[PDB]
């Protein structure tokens, strides 16, 4: 059907520089394009209408451009209020379709995670379930590897991750890994390791524990 | 004025129906068409259909023909959206747009689950030697319904070293973890508590993080 392809999907910029996003439709859409911004729990706000025209209360650092099939939004000076997700909308022909989104994230120096592993709690073991939790706190960039190992073998079923967005105090990311088992399954094996790979070190970061202390 | 004001969040059981509304203010509701857009983490934005307050001409996206139903009322200055025979699949943030101005979105959650108070578990490190210059403690809030939960450490005094995580979903019950990082001279001498509130089921629980014996 008509396809909109946005690029890049995400970037790392530092306040004060020029970013440039892109949409490209599968057929000429003769400048029927809106560019909007979506922010953490807000109302999508239109910045540019009909490919290059501004919108009521919008700064002039934003600037639409392109024609035919390729359209490109510009920000000459990334302000801190400009952080969020940019989409593009084609409204030439039905059905209306949108791009995938482009997430602008603050850039910073590399930072390895601080990993912590946590045996289940006794109160939980009394119910039947056993959750092993790994915390991977304050790292940058976002790209990270977390593997779970039960007595030296990798386990995949029952793993479940949750990430946080950039920390606006240090610009890092945080990770919560939880492997949930029965108390029955849990008690059949002894060593539990949570192993993280990340750009900062060639070797993985390991945190483990033995189920009976040793 | 720009305004478009949407109906409130809805928690609905599977197989039922909801009727969302989108109030227009500050322009002549008759001269522009209203479009309804769907937002899912999994699928990005999707167009459902649009209505003309003026001509009363509706266009539907083939996917949503039969699910969605647009209608309008000229005196109230409102456009409606009856979603029908709901299923998990329809859970999302629904918006109303004119192309230039968007409403705020209305969240729909379709689920069979009844109210379920969480189970708070404390997460202390392992018994032996694991104490460098800082210690990280934890807290696990599992099995609640529905969504909002308040999680605080020592009710506010601890904020620097806190990390709460977006609640996942696990069998239609929510699961949430939170971590805290303090100095070696802080725990376990002074006490660290995990304050958890779940208005719906009226739970307010402090759970101390005791050292493993």
């Amino acid at each position: 059907d008509i396809k909109m392809t946005q690029s890049p999907s995400s970037m790392y910029t530092s306040l004060g520089e020029r970013v440039t996003i892109t949409c490209k439709a599968s057929q000429d859409i003769n400048s029927f394009l809106t560019w909007f911004l979506q922010k953490p729990g807000k109302s999508p706000k239109t910045l540019i209408y009909r490919a290059n025209r501004l919108m009521i209360g919008v700064p002039s650092r934003f600037s639409g451009s392109g024609s035919g099939q390729t359209y490109s939004l510009t920000i000459s000076s990334l302000e801190y209020e400009d952080m969020g997700i940019y989409y593009c909308l084609q409204y030439d022909d039905f059905p209306l379709t949108f791009g995938a989104g482009t997430k602008l994230d603050l850039k910073r120096a590399d930072a390895a995670p601080t990993v912590s592993i946590f045996p289940p709690s006794s109160e939980q073991l009394t119910s039947g379930g056993a959750s092993v939790v790994c915390f991977l706190n304050n790292f940058y960039p976002k790209e990270i590897n977390v593997k779970w190992k039960i007595d030296g073998s990798e386990r995949q079923n029952g793993v479940l991750d949750s990430w946080t967005e950039q920390d606006s105090k240090d610009s890092t990311y945080s990770m919560s890994s939880t492997l949930t088992l029965t108390k029955d399954e849990y008690e059949r094996h002894n060593s539990y390791t949570c192993e993280a790979t990340h750009k900062t070190s060639t070797s993985p970061i390991v945190k483990s524990f033995n189920r009976n202390e040793c | 004025q720009d305004q478009l004001q949407q109906s409130g969040a809805e928690l609905v059981r599977p197989g039922a129906s909801v009727k969302l509304s989108c109030k227009a203010l500050g322009y002549i509701f008759t001269d522009y068409e209203i479009h309804w857009v769907k937002q899912t983490p999994v699928h990005g934005l999707e167009w459902i259909g649009g209505i003309h307050p003026g001509s009363s001409g509706t266009a539907y996206n083939q996917k949503f023909k039969g699910k969605a139903t647009l209608t309008a009322d000229k005196s109230s200055t409102t456009a409606f959206m009856e979603l029908s025979s709901l299923t998990s699949e329809d859970s999302a943030v629904y918006y109303c747009t004119r192309k230039d101005y968007w409403g705020q979105g209305t969240l729909v959650t379709v689920s069979a689950a009844k109210t379920t108070a969480p189970s708070v578990y404390p997460l202390v490190p392992v018994c032996g030697g694991t104490t460098g210059s800082s210690v990280t403690l934890g807290c696990l809030v599992k099995g609640y319904f529905p969504e909002p939960v308040t999680l605080t450490w020592n009710s506010g005094s601890l904020s620097s070293g806190v990390h709460t995580f977006p609640a996942l979903l696990q069998s239609g019950l929510y699961t949430l973890s939170s971590s805290v990082t303090v100095t070696s001279n802080t725990w376990p001498s002074q006490t660290i508590t995990c304050n958890v509130a779940h208005p719906a089921s009226s739970t307010k629980v402090d759970k101390k993080i005791e050292p493993r014996v």
